């Protein structure tokens, strides 16, 4: 026969400029940082973007490394059923305002996300931001919740800002700790956890999430040698 | 169906003390982690408290540590949150959540609207 | 409260539901179980088709 | 005046309780028990279309049972022939996150959606010979979950916004909303005559809607959990479901109640998917625990399983003239069995 | 004389146990490897051509001392043959891609360290390039100059001042680099661990590395080929014969994400 | 590197072992 032959090879050939292309998309894939911006109401992100529909997308490069972060929109309060689709990013960046009570539901919801059968294996850049708006927190709320801020005695092994009022640097460190108290009862060594003090406006934040996508490649791929 | 029945009503004074029950109807109460949540007026929901299937893990937010104790009767299929020195910003409708999916550890069922495995429920007036 | 729209509507749907008529479940049975053994030897799942008429062999 | 309507639904709810178990004669068990069994049910992996860069999150056969489009988290639409294992087309997608795809009856379009909260349809035919974008289908307020094409001119979308809605296409506008759910609606079916679909939502319930006239005819409770997964029966009469709380259930249609429960004890994970066979005696279940589950849709007893993934198992499609199953998984590979 | 060549008979057997105990395992491991579809990494790509150097070393030294030592009918003052010249070659070019495969080993995982980005790939075929492309080199200059200049007794006497360094000096290079590699990476995973435990992963680790980049050779590296002799020759050929068996003991046989492949389709049945 | 090095002291003690056999035999 012709005709068949003729189809089949003609499939062929379109086979191969297909596959050809999708080599060529494979390696622009495999250099990319994808990274899931989230956030609660009062945690303003959006001063994280500007240094920087249903999902808004960002594209910025750090140091000649690609990177592409996405934030939702549009999106209701339900998480459980679209948080599954952000499993293979390489962090997600979790922006929380310190200063209803919206402390304990961004602690609720990091557990929620450490917690997830699904998220266990994804890296969490922790956010703490507003940390000059707690310097006008001067007045004396951080005690009507957290009743166990009275017997807490700042970490003396780390070092604040040269000229901070204790009051502050006590306070952003017990939130570092509650958050940690979450993620380290995990006993995991499979996803990591990188506390960062923020501020609204700041210029350290996109090289400290370069910083810490560099050290979540190295730990996979120390776990892929069984070093780690 | 999945349906839960809040029962603790007001006015208590300032000191005083109630206790709140919750029975479970249609699904297996002992393979889910159980919550407390309220609402005070003029405010969004927030999470009070939560116990696991078993009931050994137990945790309460800041401002009720002390005061409050959960438990559930895993046989009776009922959820109890025991309210002692009431103050007067307690005032709150209280309901009991049921966690999304069984044998898991996460929840995510503080949704202020339109949650729902989450009761009607109860008023508490202080 | 404007609120109370929603169970207005819920009552309203739950009011024009009950008013379908509803077959006895042994019948309903009888009937799957007849559609099943009416097409038994058309399930190339069920049965398996010789290699020689299988397309992905 | 809340308290009202509230105790008035109460009293309706039971009483529709009441009648459903009047209606209530004889379990399936029991009619089906002299019935003889299918024995054991062995497939084998006879194709592997590997191709997808992320996680598979939806497939679709078409209805001439050889071709099959593919919807990846990497951004791509990969139409397969199923037959030579040949890729045919392969379409980038503006946004990378898609939770659905779907192949026209015709064979002319391509639909996909996700966390865009779009819908866009794609042209195949093309006389140009470019697959480009046709139409794209804006107004939900949620993510896009599943869609199902009805013509070549109507498609049936829902939504993480708790709504359903019929398209219309040529001209973009939504011509009818289903709105009944008070959770993210997960999956929908299509009953054989199109005049007719089923969906299911994240309350843990499920409706029959009338596409026509746009009402909810009926609504189906019995899981404890969150719809993931359903299908309509081969007939038309009946549709089963898939949940979180890992069970399936049958649900006639014409009792207005639940038949049989497929469940097992050391089945601990939820069912992301679920088909029926040809002659609708077989239901296969894809499972979080990787594997497939072939279950005697009549005796409720498990046939066989389908193992051969190394990850979560996301889609699941029984092809039209009941000659294989292709299963996707989030390890990137569609297996083709038999 | 009797008693040192009986000395080096019993050190001959044992290094050919210690060499068909390599080889039987190092098989069984490239077969496992290459067989089993999902594990097709761009490591387990060097890890297999690591093997695949040890089994020729150990078949290169196999055919040597059976073409170089028979029963006695040679008057092995002046033994000559092209097989001699053959074999010598072959036994050089194996132990050269031996080391040379080492050193990629350390090579890579240093690159993948290295880098900021999962890219580019460049490294892995430069690699593969370089690791078999060295050796071939470097002993087809020495057979040259050996054919040039020297052809002498099969080809064995390494005193020659020059025409030896072109074999001697490339492994002492690949020596000497591959230790600092080792440091490099142990410092890089050293700074990971942030007390009473985490010394115990650490030495797991260090322990681990060991055989994987062939770091028991910087002992002796500098040495003037003489009064190690003693204890060298033991532990370089005695110990240092089981090393594939360790490898690929360590590298295959263990390592998960093989185990539970083979588990699972060993149970699919 | 020590198999070079062990051929080496081998072959050469093999030689000087084969020439004192053969000279003490040939003239004994
Ligand atoms: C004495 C001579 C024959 C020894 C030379 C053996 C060489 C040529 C053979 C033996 C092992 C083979 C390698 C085995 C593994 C791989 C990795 C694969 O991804 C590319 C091919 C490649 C790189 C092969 C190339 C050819 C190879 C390097
Ligand atoms: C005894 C012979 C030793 C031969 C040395 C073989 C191993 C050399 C490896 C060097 C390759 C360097 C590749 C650079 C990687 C990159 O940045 O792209
Ligand atoms: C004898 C040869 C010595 C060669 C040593 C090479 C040292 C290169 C150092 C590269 C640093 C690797 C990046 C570490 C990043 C980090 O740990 O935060």
């Amino acid at each position: 026969t012709e005709d068949q032959r003729n189809e089949e090879k003609a499939q062929r050939e379109a086979n191969k400029k297909i596959e050809k292309q999708l080599q060529k998309d494979k390696q622009v894939y495999r250099a990319t940082h994808r990274l899931l911006l989230l956030g609660a109401g009062e945690s303003g992100k959006n001063t994280i973007v500007k240094q920087m529909s249903g999902i808004f997308e960002t594209k910025f490069q750090v140091d000649k490394v690609n990177f592409h972060m996405f934030d939702v929109g549009a999106q209701r309060d339900e998480r459980r059923k679209w948080i599954q689709c952000f499993n293979d990013v390489t962090a997600i960046i979790f922006v929380v305002a310190s200063s209803t009570n919206r402390l304990q539901a961004a602690l609720k919801l990091f557990d929620s996300i450490w917690n997830n059968k699904w998220l266990r294996d994804t890296s969490v850049i922790l956010f703490l931001n507003k940390q000059d708006l707690l310097a006008e927190k001067v007045l004396a709320k951080i005690e009507d919740y957290f009743p166990e801020f009275a017997r807490y005695t700042t970490p003396e092994d780390a070092t604040p800002e040269p000229g901070e009022d204790p009051r502050v640097t006590r306070a952003k460190y017990f939130i570092r700790d509650e958050f940690l108290r979450i993620s380290t009862a995990s006993g995991d060594g499979r996803h990591y956890c990188y506390p960062h003090f923020t501020c609204a406006v700041d210029t350290e934040n996109i090289r400290r999430v370069f910083n810490d996508c560099r050290d979540i490649i190295q730990r996979m791929h120390l776990r892929q040698y069984e070093l780690l | 169906q999945v349906q839960l029945q809040e029962s603790g009503g007001g006015l208590v004074q300032p000191g005083g003390s109630l206790r709140l029950s919750c029975a479970a109807s249609g699904f297996t109460f002992s393979n889910y982690k159980m919550n407390w949540v309220r609402q005070a007026p003029g405010k969004g929901l927030e999470w009070v408290s939560d116990i696991s299937q078993s009931g050994a893990s137990i945790s309460y937010t800041g401002s009720v540590k002390g005061r409050f104790t959960i438990s559930r009767d895993n046989a009776k299929n009922t959820l109890y949150l025991q309210m002692n020195s009431l103050k007067p910003e307690d005032t709150a409708v209280y309901y009991c959540a049921r966690c999304p999916a069984p044998f898991t550890r996460d929840c995510f069922d503080v949704t202020s609207t339109t949650y729902a495995y989450r009761g009607q429920g109860t008023q508490v007036t202080v | 409260t404007a609120s109370i729209a929603q169970a207005r509507k819920l009552v309203e749907q739950l009011k024009m539901e009950a008013n379908i008529d509803r077959i006895k479940v042994s019948k309903a049975a009888a009937d799957l179980m007849a559609y099943c053994e009416a097409h038994a030897k058309e399930d190339p799942l069920l049965t398996p088709v010789p290699a020689s008429e299988n397309p992905f062999r | 005046e809340l308290d009202q309507l509230r105790q008035e639904a109460e009293q309706l709810k039971n009483q529709i309780r009441d009648a459903r178990k009047a209606c209530a004669d004889a379990t399936l068990s029991q009619i089906t028990n002299n019935i003889d069994p299918v024995g054991r049910i062995q497939m084998r992996t006879r194709r592997t279309l590997r191709g997808h860069l992320a996680k598979i999150y939806a497939m679709h056969w078409g209805t001439d049972s050889r071709l099959l489009v593919s919807a990846s988290q990497d951004g791509k639409l990969i139409i397969w022939d199923s037959y030579t294992t040949n890729k045919v087309h392969a379409i980038p997608l503006r946004s990378s996150w898609v939770m659905t795809c779907a192949y026209a009856p015709s064979g002319n379009y391509v639909a996909c959606g996700g966390l865009d909260n779009i819908c866009s349809i794609y042209n195949l035919k093309t006389r140009e010979g470019n697959v480009r974008v046709s139409r794209e289908l804006a107004g939900h307020t949620g993510y896009l979950s599943c869609c199902r094409f009805l013509d070549d001119n109507q498609i049936v979308t829902s939504s993480g916004d708790t709504t359903c809605a019929l398209w219309d296409i040529e001209t973009g506008q939504q011509t009818t909303t289903f709105t009944g759910h008070t959770g993210d609606v997960m999956s929908l079916s299509l009953a054989p005559d199109t005049r007719l679909f089923v969906s299911g939502a994240c309350d843990a319930s499920a409706k029959l809607w009338d596409v026509r006239e746009g009402m909810c005819r009926q609504t189906f409770t019995g899981h404890e959990s969150d719809i993931n997964a359903i299908c309509f029966f081969p007939n038309g009469n009946a549709f089963a479901t898939g949940s979180d709380d890992a069970t399936c259930r049958l649900f006639d249609l014409r009792a207005d109640q639940e038949l049989m429960t497929y469940s097992h004890d050391n089945i601990i994970c939820g069912i992301t998917s679920v088909s029926f066979s040809k002659s609708g005696r077989l239901l296969l279940a894809g499972y979080d625990d990787f594997n497939c589950n072939v279950w005697d849709a009549l005796k409720a007893d498990r046939a066989g399983v389908l193992a051969g993934h190394d990850n979560r198992v996301s889609c699941l499609g029984v092809t039209d003239d009941g000659m294989a199953v292709a299963t996707g998984s989030w390890d990137s590979f569609l297996k083709i069995w038999n | 004389l009797a008693e040192e060549e009986s000395y080096f008979s019993t050190v001959k057997i044992i290094y050919t146990v210690g060499h068909s105990i390599s080889i039987v395992a190092l098989f069984v491991a490239i077969t496992i490897l290459v067989a089993l579809r999902r594990l097709h990494c761009p490591r387990n790509y060097v890890h297999t051509q690591l093997f695949t150097t040890f089994i020729l070393k150990a078949g290169a030294v196999f055919l040597k001392d059976a073409a170089l030592f028979h029963s006695d009918d040679t008057d092995h003052c002046s033994f000559s043959t092209v097989l001699c010249k053959v074999s010598v070659a072959a036994s050089h070019f194996a132990t050269m891609t031996n080391f040379s495969w080492l050193l990629a080993e350390a090579v890579y995982l240093n690159c993948l360290l290295a880098s900021t980005s999962p890219s580019s790939r460049r490294a892995f075929w430069w690699l593969v390039l370089a690791g078999w492309g060295l050796p071939v080199l470097f002993t087809g200059t020495w057979v040259s100059c050996k054919l040039a200049f020297e052809d002498i007794a099969c080809w064995d006497l390494d005193d020659t001042s020059p025409y030896w360094w072109i074999i001697k000096g490339p492994i002492v290079l690949s020596v000497g680099v591959n230790f600092g590699l080792f440091l490099n990476i142990i410092r890089i995973l050293v700074r990971k661990l942030e007390t009473q435990s985490q010394y115990w992963r650490l030495s797991k680790s260090t322990l681990f590395l060991i055989p994987l980049f062939g770091i028991h050779y910087i002992i002796f590296n500098f040495l003037p080929d003489n009064a190690g002799l003693g204890i060298r020759l033991p532990l370089e050929l005695g110990l240092g014969s089981f090393q594939g068996f360790i490898v690929a003991i360590l590298y295959c046989f263990l390592n998960q994400e093989v185990r539970t492949e083979i588990s699972r389709k060993w149970h699919g049945h | 590197y020590a198999d070079a090095i062990f051929t080496n002291s081998y072959r050469k003690v093999l030689g000087q072992l084969s020439a004192r056999k053969l000279l003490q035999d040939i003239m004994s």
